[PDB]
């Protein structure tokens, strides 16, 4: 089909981002994927004349039998287009909060089949490093809608709703809301209606997909009637903040607010499972299941203040992540 | 034979048509000469007078040397052309990661000729050389090759190695390429004759892909001391008012890589300066084990090695500026340096031979407010107590 065009903010160029070192085995992972991509023609290789940059590194999902690429488009983000007020999408159903059971599914391969602009292929490429410097990395850039971009889920609306017209047709009290990857799928039924549902859906999908993955089948369920209740009010425009602490024994405790001294939202953490000792991954588990809270309350993922020293985190953060997006964060070295 | 790379100029901006003026006689001769041998070679081609642009061009005259260089001013141009991907890459390390039994040299240093140019950039590399008096038009030439002092000839250049290379390295996994300069080295496991036939091999797909490696043996000595690092087969050595401070205290940094104990001071370093030492290389199948000794006044000494006695890596951790810092503290940045530096290097983090307690680190963790990294380490007997105490 006839691709869609997409520009960036006028006065910006593309981006450009140094690429941190990797181990040994996430190199072979990334090497891996990479590869499979390229032979499914997903993926093609650049020259030197492309001059922009973007970090790329693997994570593993539970029970993985292969890494999972991920890359780090904030930058992009950040200088891509206004392309999401205007084509803004869909609103954020509102009944996200209320209801008993939500869960999340993967739906990244049906952006993976739609083509990209060409004149924009350019500002997608990555570089995958070289240990000891040895050689120069490997580039590669993206020949359809990529994961992570949040101008994927904008362009893919229109299939979205096509297929997801039947489903919300059945009953209109179970929502569907979709973010980046994420398809978040809301209801207020018992545990097995709930599953049975879900499972419903994801043949659903597998159904309207030509082209079963074990990855694609996995999803988690959250509870936010569990959560404590007790904001008074939410400002689209601004960014909000959240801010992590380390209290003793493995606990943390997390604060969120557009604007100081005023706590939208309070809440506290902890899991004395043995693995725990690391700390970073205590850290890294906290925010995942913080940021995730806040984009089924709100639209967005926050920016994050994080506890920890900055090479610290940058060099072990990476293995623990198992969300499919990478918010913001800044690092504060200064006690309480 | 390879591929070309499209490329272009930076937008609104257009050909350099700066103007030149008269040069010498012999210098022109000398200009002609070359510019008809190019020719000959096909690095060069003529253009007429369609094209408007212009470039500068002189002659160097070569040291004890009666054939004098042409050099071509492009310092206009070098802000016409796009930009290129640039790589912030640190030097490797010292040698420290994995081992070659046999190693050869190779030349390459036609090759920055052999690699062809864009078609539609071929026109911007127009020069003219006037004729003597100039009583007739002179003769302008373009490239068709890769551009010396051209910005964004290196970028290129090694993309055209590595795409070149790739299929090489895919069939054989196990040896190892680097570019050094114009010289290409080679090491292998492998035995005499296997090398041998896989340099020649080597040197027959890049003569295929058109890149010239001369049949000649390279006249290289074994100790190339490739950055200041004499390196060898088997080991590897450190090189052996206002301004004097700064440049002793660099050449006692480097020297403290392998001549473990560099700390009136000048008698102990002359001292460990007479003790010849030397570092074996990584090995993959071992685990790598990092020891640590706490000098004292904020200094620690750590030793990479796989097996004792054979030192992988020796260096020095010093404290950062500041009001107080606790010698735990100290601890934990210098292992997590450490393993950043092995992870940089090796690729794998090594495990750790402390002389710490372990209810220590515990309190620690119970007491600190912010959140750090710990691996598993094995405590060892040593006279260094550090116990913190309280
Ligand atoms: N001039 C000059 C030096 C040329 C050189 C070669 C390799 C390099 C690598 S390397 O990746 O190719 N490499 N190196 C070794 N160690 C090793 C063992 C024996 C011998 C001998 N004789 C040698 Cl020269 C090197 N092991 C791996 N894998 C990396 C980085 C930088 C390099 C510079």
């Amino acid at each position: 089909i006839e691709t869609v065009p997409v520009k960036l903010k006028p006065g910006m160029d593309g981006p450009k981002v140094k690429q941190w070192p990797l181990t040994e085995e996430k190199i072979k992972a990334l090497v891996e994927i990479c590869t499979e991509m390229e032979k499914e023609g997903k993926i093609s290789k650049i020259g030197p004349e492309n001059p922009y940059n973007t970090p790329v590194f693997a994570i593993k999902k539970k029970d993985s039998t292969k890494w999972r690429k991920l890359v780090d488009f904030r930058e992009l983000n950040k200088r891509t287009q206004d392309f999401w007020e205007v084509q803004l999408g869909i609103p954020h159903p509102a009944g996200l909060k209320q209801k008993k059971s939500v869960t999340v599914l993967d739906v990244g391969d049906a952006y993976f089949s739609v083509p990209l602009d060409k004149d924009f292929r350019k500002y997608t490429a990555f570089t995958i490093p070289s240990i000891n410097n040895e050689t120069p990395g490997i580039r590669y850039q993206y020949n359809v809608l990529p994961q992570g971009w949040k101008g994927s889920p904008a362009i893919f609306q229109c299939s979205m709703t096509k297929i997801l017209e039947p489903f919300r047709k059945q009953n209109p009290d179970i929502v569907i809301y979709q973010y980046m990857d994420d398809l978040y799928v809301g209801s207020d039924l018992e545990i097995g209606q709930h599953r049975t549902k879900i499972e419903e859906l994801r043949q659903h999908l597998l159904r309207w997909g030509f082209t079963e993955p074990p990855f694609l089948w996995m999803g988690y369920e959250l509870h936010p009637d569990k959560w404590t209740v007790q904001g008074v009010y939410y400002d689209p425009s601004k960014d909000l903040i959240a801010e992590i602490q380390k209290q003793g024994q493995g606990q943390w405790t997390y604060q969120i607010y557009q604007e100081p001294f005023k706590n939208l939202k309070t809440g506290k953490y902890a899991r004395m499972k043995g693995a725990h000792t690391n700390d970073v991954k205590q850290l890294t588990e906290a925010v995942q299941k913080i940021a995730t809270e806040s984009i089924v309350i709100w639209g967005k993922t926050p920016k994050f203040k994080l506890p920890i020293q900055k090479e610290t985190w940058e060099a072990w953060w990476t293995e623990y992540w198992q969300a499919t997006w990478i918010p913001e964060w800044e690092f504060v070295n200064t006690p309480p | 034979p390879i591929e070309t790379v499209p490329v272009k100029l930076k937008p609104g901006m257009d050909g350099p048509k700066v103007k030149q003026w008269p040069l010498t006689e012999e210098k022109i001769k000398a200009l002609v000469e070359i510019c008809t041998e190019m020719e000959k070679e096909g690095k060069i081609s003529k253009i007429g007078p369609e094209n408007p642009y212009n470039t500068p061009v002189f002659a160097i005259k070569k040291k004890d040397s009666t054939k004098w260089r042409k050099l071509v001013d492009f310092r206009e141009l070098n802000k016409r052309t796009q930009d290129f991907w640039e790589v912030q890459l640190g030097i490797p390390h010292p040698a420290g990661l994995k081992q070659k039994k046999s190693v050869t040299v190779l030349d390459v240093g036609d090759a920055y000729f052999s690699v062809p140019l864009d078609k539609d950039f071929r026109k911007y590399t127009a020069f003219t050389i006037p004729s003597i008096n100039n009583e007739t038009p002179g003769i302008r030439y373009q490239y068709n090759v890769l551009p010396q002092g051209w910005k964004g000839s290196p970028a290129i250049f090694q993309c055209s190695m590595t795409k070149i290379l790739e299929p090489f390295r895919k069939q054989n996994p196990d040896i190892v390429i680097y570019q050094y300069m114009d010289d290409l080295y080679v090491g292998s496991d492998l035995e005499i004759g296997q090398h041998r036939t896989k340099i020649e091999e080597l040197r027959q797909h890049l003569l295929r892909w058109g890149f010239t490696t001369p049949d000649k043996k390279h006249q290289k000595e074994p100790p190339f001391l490739w950055m200041g690092y004499e390196l060898h087969p088997d080991k590897w050595t450190v090189q052996p008012t206002v301004n004097d401070i700064q440049k002793l205290v660099g050449k006692l940094n480097w020297a403290s890589q392998i001549y473990a104990g560099i700390k009136l001071e000048l008698a102990e370093n002359r001292e460990i300066l007479k003790e010849p030492v030397h570092g074996v290389y990584y090995d993959p199948s071992k685990d790598l084990i990092a020891e640590i000794q706490k000098q004292g006044q904020g200094q620690w000494t750590y030793q990479i090695y796989q097996e004792p006695f054979k030192n992988l890596k020796t260096g020095k951790y010093a404290r950062m500026k500041g009001a107080h810092t606790n010698d735990v503290k100290q601890l934990t940045e210098a292992v997590q340096k450490i393993a950043t530096e092995s992870i940089v290097i090796w690729g794998k983090t090594p495990k750790f031979k402390l002389p710490i307690q372990k209810e220590t680190w515990e309190a620690w963790w119970t007491e600190y407010w912010q959140a750090t990294w710990i691996p598993e380490w094995e405590f060892v007997n040593t006279p260094p107590l550090v116990k913190l105490w309280y």
